[PDB]
DNA sequence: CTGACCACATTGTAAGTGTCAGTTTTTAAGAAAATGATGAGGTCAG
DNA sequence: CTGACCTCATCATTTTCTTAAAAACTGACACTTACAATGTGGTCAG
C-alpha cells in the first residue's frame, strides 16, 4: 500500500491511537530476563506449545471450533501461510475464488501452476449450485463477513456447502475470518467449522486486524489428515515467528488481557460508525448506501454523472484520497461507480470535517 | 424455561431455543412465526427481549421478515450425516527435548548477550508519539535500515551495493522461495557434498534439478563444474561448513570467468559466518571483486546478534533486482516493523561491533582451552581446521563403527553430531563427529568434555 | 660490532561499583458508563 | 381493525476508568582498575 498526503482511506488500516502501549510494555520487559536464557536459541518450527494451547483454548471459547492443540500451525504475515499449503496439496487443483473478493488468491495463484474459476456473488452470498456444476476442489469463502459487500451466509447454502464437500474425498474448503468478533449485536455465528463432524473444513485466522498490523502472527488449524501430512512432510523448516513475540502474547492472553482490549475496541469503532452514517443520512439524494453494518468500512455509491477516473483525480487533486473499487472485481462494474469507503485509519475528531471536505471536492 | 438470574442473558437463550424448533423440525417450513406481540405477553416478557431473539435470527437466515407481516421461516430441513473420518501420522521431528549438553553448530552463546542495551534501546521506540509503526509501511524493509546496512557492509566487508537494491526477509529458507520464483524452473543447481543439508532437501518439491559435487581442501571442483552442463551454483566462499576449508583465489578467478562465460549463470555466495576468525581479520568478500553484476550476495544477523530474531539481509545485482521489484509490487514484508526500527537505532550507534568484539573473544578463549585439553589425547583422535570456527571435527579411531558411540552420547544425557547426516556417499571408516560448544559456557566444558571421553571408555 | 633476534613495560580503552535525580512501575478507592430487562410510549399499511 | 413493526427512558449490576501515594527503577557522573596493543630494550651471528 501507500502512504498518504493528508487523509485516504483503506479498509485494512485500523485506529492505533487507542492501543496500550504500556501493557505491551509490561509484558516485554517480564518476558525476556537474565534467568530466560533459553528462549534466546531457536525453539519449535510451529510456535512454542503455550501459544498453540493457549489459542486452542481461545478460539473454543469464542468461536465453537473444537480442535485439539497440536494440530494449529503458526505462521507470519497471511501469504506465507498460505504457499505451504499450497506445495503441500499439490499442483492438480483448481480453487474457487468469489469474482470480487479479497484480492489474493488471485495474485497467489498468477506465480504457480494452477488457474482461478471465478464465481457471482448475490446479496445473500456466494453462489452455491455454480460450484456443484463445476467440478473445482478447494474454495475461497468468507463465511462470517464477505468482504466487502458485507452478506452472510445463511444456514442453508452453508449446508450445502458442507454436503457438496462431503460428496467425496477429492476436495477441500477454506474458511478466511476478515473481520469478525466486531459483530455488535451478537457474535455473527458459531464458526463454520463447528457444524462439521467429518473432519473435512481447515481454518485461517489472523491476529492483525484486531491487535497489530504489524507484528505479522497469523494461524491456521488443520484437519487430523491433513496436519500430520503437513507436519511428517514439512519438519525441516523454521518457524517465522519469534521466538520472543510467542511468550509476551502468551502472556497478554492467558490472563485475560486480550478480551478487556476487544471488548474496549467494539466500542472504539461503533460511535464512529454511527456519527459518519448520521451525518451521511443528511445525503441520502445522491450518494446512496450499500451494505449491512459491521467492520470497519462502508460502500458509496455516486450516481452523479461524473466518471470514476475524473471523480479520483479530482479527489487527490486536493489533498484527499479516495479509493475506487475497479481493482476489486475482475468485470466491468455497472454505470454508478461503486466506491468502497474504510474509516479505521481517519483520526475520530476529524471525520466531521474530512467526510464534508470529501463531499465538496467532487460537488455540493 | 428458566433462564434468568443467569450469566448467560435471556437473548442467547431465546434464540437458542427457537433454534430446536426450526432445525429439529418442530416447526416447518413456512409456518406463521408468532408476531411478537403475541408473544411478549405470552412469555411475560417485555418487547425489547423477544426482539432481538429475532432480530439476530433475520442474519443468520432461520427466517425472513416481510416488512408488515409476521416473521416467516426460510430454513430447509438439514443434511446431517454423522461420520468420523479419522487419520493418523508420522510426524517426524529430529530435535530431543530438554537435557543437558547440547553441542549443535548453529547454537551461538545466550547469556552473554546484553539484554538491558536490548530493553534501553526498546523503550525508545515503542512509546507514545510512535504510532504510525503499527500499521505497515515499505514492503522492502525500513528505507533507514536499507540505508544504514548498505553503509555497514560497504565498511565492514568490502560490499558495494546501494539500498535499492537490498533486500530484507525471514529467515533463509523464506528469503531462498523468492529468489526460486525469480529465476525459473528450467535450472540446475551446482551445490556441495558433503555440506549443509539446506538446499539439497529444500529443492525436493520444485522441478529444478541439482548436481552433487566433492570438496578438496583448496574448495570445489571448479574445473568440474566448467566441465558441466549448470547454470547457478550456490558455494560457501570464506568458510565452508564443516571443514573449515577456504576458497583458494585463482580457484576464484576461475569461476567469476566461469559464470561471465555464459549470460545466463548466476552465483550464491553464503557467508553465514563472518567477522569470528580469531586472527588477521578475515577474507573480503567475493563479490568485491566482480564487475560486471553476475553476483547476488546473501547473509543474516542470526548467528552474530540473537538466533530467534528472524532476520536476513540479500543484495541484488541492479538488473536483477529492478525485475525483482516490477514482478513482486504486491508482496509484504515478513519481519514486524518494530524490529526494523529498533535494529536500525541499535547498529546506527556501533553497539553491534562491541558485542561482536566480546563475543569473539569469549570463542577464541573456548577454543583455545578445548584444544590445550582436547590435545593431550591424540592417540585416536584428531582435528581439522581448528584456527577459526565456532566447531570442531573429531575422528575417533576406534576399532567400531559410529552408531554405537552416536547412541552412547545419548546413553549418558549428551547430545553428538555424527557428520553421516551431512553426508550424502558414505565413504567414512574411520568416523567423523563433528562437536560444538558455542552454547555451552566456558565453566562447563571441562566436566562436559570429561564426562562425554569417558563415555567411550577414555 | 652491527643488523637480527629475542624481550619485557608503558598505555589507552572496556569492565566494576556507588550516588542521585528523574521518569518511572505497582496498588488500593472512588467514580462513571455500558449492559440486559421492564415499561411507557412512536407510525403505518392492508 | 386488528394487527403489524418500532422511539424514548431508568432501572440493578457490573465490568471500565481517572486519581493519589510509596517503591522500584535507570542515567550521567565519580572514579578506580584489568586487558591487551606497541615501543622499547637485552643479547645473538657472520
Amino acid at each position: 500500500k501507500q502512504d498518504t498526503i493528508r487523509y485516504n482511506f483503506h479498509p485494512t488500516h485500523i485506529d492505533t491511537t487507542s492501543f496500550p502501549f504500556e501493557q505491551w510494555r509490561k509484558y516485554f520487559k517480564q518476558t525476556m530476563c537474565k534467568e530466560n536464557h533459553r528462549l534466546l536459541l531457536n525453539g519449535d518450527h510451529q510456535g512454542e506449545a503455550s501459544f498453540r494451547r493457549e489459542i486452542a483454548y481461545y478460539l473454543h471459547h469464542s468461536r465453537g471450533v473444537n480442535c485439539t492443540p497440536e494440530q494449529v500451525v503458526v505462521g507470519a504475515g497471511v501469504e506465507t501461510l498460505l504457499q505451504q499449503l499450497f506445495l503441500l496439496l499439490g499442483e492438480s487443483k483448481v480453487y474457487g475464488i468469489e469474482d470480487p473478493g479479497y484480492q489474493l488468491m488471485r495474485k497467489l495463484l498468477s506465480h504457480y501452476p494452477n488457474d482461478y474459476v471465478p464465481f457471482q456473488v448475490d446479496e445473500e452470498g456466494i453462489d452455491v449450485d455454480s460450484i456443484v456444476r463445476t467440478a473445482v476442489d478447494v474454495v475461497y469463502t468468507t463465511p462470517s463477513r464477505h468482504f466487502p459487500y458485507g452478506s452472510v451466509l445463511s444456514i442453508n447454502r452453508r449446508k450445502q456447502l458442507l454436503h457438496w464437500a462431503e460428496a467425496h474425498e477429492n476436495r477441500y474448503i477454506i474458511e478466511d475470518d476478515y473481520d469478525s468478533e466486531f459483530r455488535y449485536t451478537g457474535k455473527t455465528i458459531p464458526s463454520l467449522q463447528s457444524m462439521d463432524v467429518h473432519n473435512k473444513v481447515i481454518y485461517l485466522g489472523a491476529f492483525s486486524k484486531s491487535l497489530i498490523p504489524s507484528v505479522r502472527i497469523s494461524y491456521m488449524v488443520l484437519p487430523a489428515p491433513l496436519a500430520h501430512l503437513y507436519k511428517n512432510k514439512f519438519s525441516y523448516y523454521h518457524s517465522t515467528v519469534s521466538r520472543i513475540d510467542q511468550q509476551v502474547l502468551t502472556a497478554f492472553m492467558k490472563q485475560g488481557d486480550f478480551e478487556k482490549h476487544l471488548n474496549r475496541m467494539r466500542k472504539i469503532y461503533r460511535r464512529k460508525l454511527e456519527k459518519v452514517l448520521s451525518l451521511l443520512k443528511r445525503y441520502e439524494d445522491k450518494l446512496l448506501i450499500i451494505g449491512e453494518r459491521s467492520g470497519l468500512h462502508i460502500v458509496l455509491v455516486v450516481k452523479n454523472g461524473m466518471d470514476e477516473q475524473t471523480l479520483v483525480e479530482k479527489a487527490l487533486a486536493a489533498k484527499a484520497k479516495v479509493y475506487p473499487l475497479s481493482a476489486y472485481s475482475l468485470e466491468r462494474a455497472i454505470h454508478p461507480p461503486q466506491i468502497v469507503l474504510g474509516f479505521g485509519s481517519i483520526p475520530e475528531d476529524e471525520l466531521e470535517e474530512a467526510i464534508a471536505t470529501v463531499l465538496n471536492a467532487w460537488g455540493f | 424455561e428458566l433462564n434468568r438470574d443467569l450469566p448467560t442473558p435471556l437473548y442467547e437463550q431465546l434464540y437458542a431455543h427457537i433454534k430446536t424448533e426450526i432445525t429439529e423440525g418442530r416447526i416447518g417450513y413456512g409456518t406463521k412465526l408468532p408476531s411478537k406481540r403475541k408473544l411478549a405477553d405470552s412469555l411475560k416478557l417485555s418487547q425489547n427481549t423477544v426482539e432481538a431473539a429475532y432480530e439476530q435470527l433475520v442474519a443468520e437466515g432461520y427466517v425472513e421478515v416481510i416488512p408488515r407481516k409476521g416473521f416467516y421461516v426460510q430454513a430447509y430441513e438439514d443434511l446431517e450425516y454423522i461420520r468420523a473420518p479419522q487419520a493418523p501420522g508420522d510426524a517426524l521431528a529430529t530435535k530431543q527435548d530438554t537435557i543437558r549438553y547440547n553441542f549443535h553448530p548453529t547454537h551461538i552463546d545466550t547469556t552473554s548477550f546484553p539484554f538491558e542495551q536490548w530493553r534501553k534501546y526498546f523503550k525508545q521506540t515503542m512509546c507514545k508519539e510512535n504510532h504510525r509503526l503499527l500499521l505497515n509501511g515499505d514492503h522492502q524493509g525500513e528505507a533507514s535500515f536499507r540505508r544504514e546496512i548498505a553503509y555497514y557492509l560497504h565498511h565492514s566487508r568490502g560490499v558495494n551495493c546501494t539500498p535499492e537494491q537490498v533486500v530484507v526477509g525471514a529467515g533463509v529458507e523464506t528469503l531462498l522461495q523468492q529468489l526460486f520464483l525469480l529465476l525459473g524452473e528450467s535450472k540446475v543447481y551446482g551445490i556441495e557434498d558433503p555440506g549443509y543439508q539446506l538446499m539439497r532437501k529444500l529443492l525436493s518439491h520444485y522441478p529444478n534439478d541439482y548436481v552433487p559435487f566433492q570438496v578438496d581442501e583448496e574448495g570445489i571442483d571448479v574445473d568440474s563444474i566448467v566441465r558441466t552442463a549448470v547454470d547457478v551454483v550456490y558455494t560457501t566462499p570464506s568458510r565452508h561448513f564443516p571443514y573449515g576449508s577456504v576458497l583458494s583465489i585463482n580457484r576464484r578467478k576461475q569461476l567469476l570467468h566461469w559464470a561471465e562465460a555464459h549470460e545466463n549463470r548466476y552465483i550464491i555466495e553464503d557467508d553465514y559466518d563472518s567477522e569470528f576468525r580469531y586472527t588477521g581479520k578475515t577474507i573480503p568478500s567475493l563479490q568485491s571483486m566482480d564487475v560486471h553484476n553476475k553476483v547476488i550476495y546473501l547473509g543474516a544477523f542470526s548467528k552474530s546478534l540473537i538466533p530467534s530474531v528472524r532476520i536476513s539481509y540479500m543484495v541484488l545485482p541492479a538488473p536483477l533486482a529492478h525485475l525483482y521489484k516490477n514482478k513482486f509490487s504486491y508482496y509484504h514484508s515478513t519481519v514486524s516493523r518494530i524490529d526494523q526500527q529498533v535494529l536500525t537505532a541499535f547498529m546506527k550507534q556501533g553497539d553491534f561491533e562491541k558485542h561482536l568484539n566480546r563475543m569473539r573473544k569469549i570463542y577464541r578463549r573456548k577454543l583455545e582451552k578445548v584444544l590445550s585439553l582436547l590435545k593431550r589425547y591424540e592417540d585416536k583422535l584428531l582435528i581439522i581446521g581448528e584456527r577459526s570456527g565456532l566447531h570442531i571435527v573429531l575422528v575417533v579411531k576406534n576399532g567400531m563403527d559410529e552408531q554405537t558411540l552416536v547412541e552412547k552420547a545419548l546413553a549418558a544425557k549428551a547430545k553428538v553430531y555424527p557428520l553421516s547426516a551431512y553426508s550424502l556417499e558414505r565413504a567414512i571408516h574411520p568416523p567423523q563427529i563433528v562437536l560444538g560448544f558455542g552454547s555451552i559456557p566456558e565453566d562447563e566444558l571441562e566436566e562436559a568434555i570429561a564426562t562425554v571421553l569417558n563415555a567411550w571408555g577414555f
